[PDB]
């Protein structure tokens, strides 16, 4: 076994975008992929999602893709590709919405999606062991530490706190729905 | 820029 097609294509997409950001510069890529930052861009539908594909540091991309590979891969394997797609689209969209509302359109990263997956896998395992999916103990601890670090700004980088919490919320909400 |  190994990462399914959705898991894989997201990782590829993130790496391609990250390479473009090194070659072209972060600003140039943000012009194309960021959440609409002018009313002229409001119909460029991709922008409501493609903010999730941009990363600004090595630490940021590595840890997000690590979590995505593990939790995304697990969701895809056990619950199917379709489920992972829907979690991803909902969390990207809502996390982006909340972030721009609090802090404006200049943000990016897969962590809204990652927080959704953390909450989803944990709550689904908790409420519905039958599902086969759960977040084992050690990972609960490491997810908590990761969350706490963003919240209290312990990576010396400016954090997208709205994206992070909206993400988590979405994941928990979808687990709750699915566990009924 | 804010990091998600």
């Amino acid at each position: 076994e190994r990462a399914g097609p959705v898991t894989w294509v997201m990782m590829i997409a993130c790496v391609v975008v990250f390479i473009a950001m090194q070659i072209l510069g972060d600003q140039e890529v943000m012009l194309w992929l960021a959440w609409p930052f002018d009313p002229t861009l409001k119909f460029e539908f991709w922008r409501y999602f493609t903010h999730a594909l941009m990363h600004f540091s090595l630490m940021h991309i590595l840890f997000n893709l690590l979590w995505w590979w593990y939790l995304g891969g697990a969701v895809e394997k056990r619950l199917g590709s379709g489920k992972l797609i829907v979690i991803t689209l909902i969390s990207a969209l809502l996390s982006g919405y909340v972030q721009q509302k609090f802090s404006g359109p200049w943000f990016g990263g897969l962590s809204g999606v990652v927080y959704a997956l953390m909450g989803y896998v944990w709550l689904r395992g908790e409420r519905d062991p039958q599902s086969g999916i759960y977040l084992q103990r050690g990972l609960i601890i490491f997810a908590l530490i990761w969350i706490v670090a963003g919240w209290f700004d312990l990576f010396g980088m400016s954090m997208a706190n709205g994206a992070h919490i909206a993400g988590l919320a979405v994941g928990l909400a979808m687990a709750f729905v699915d566990s009924l | 820029v804010r990091h998600a």
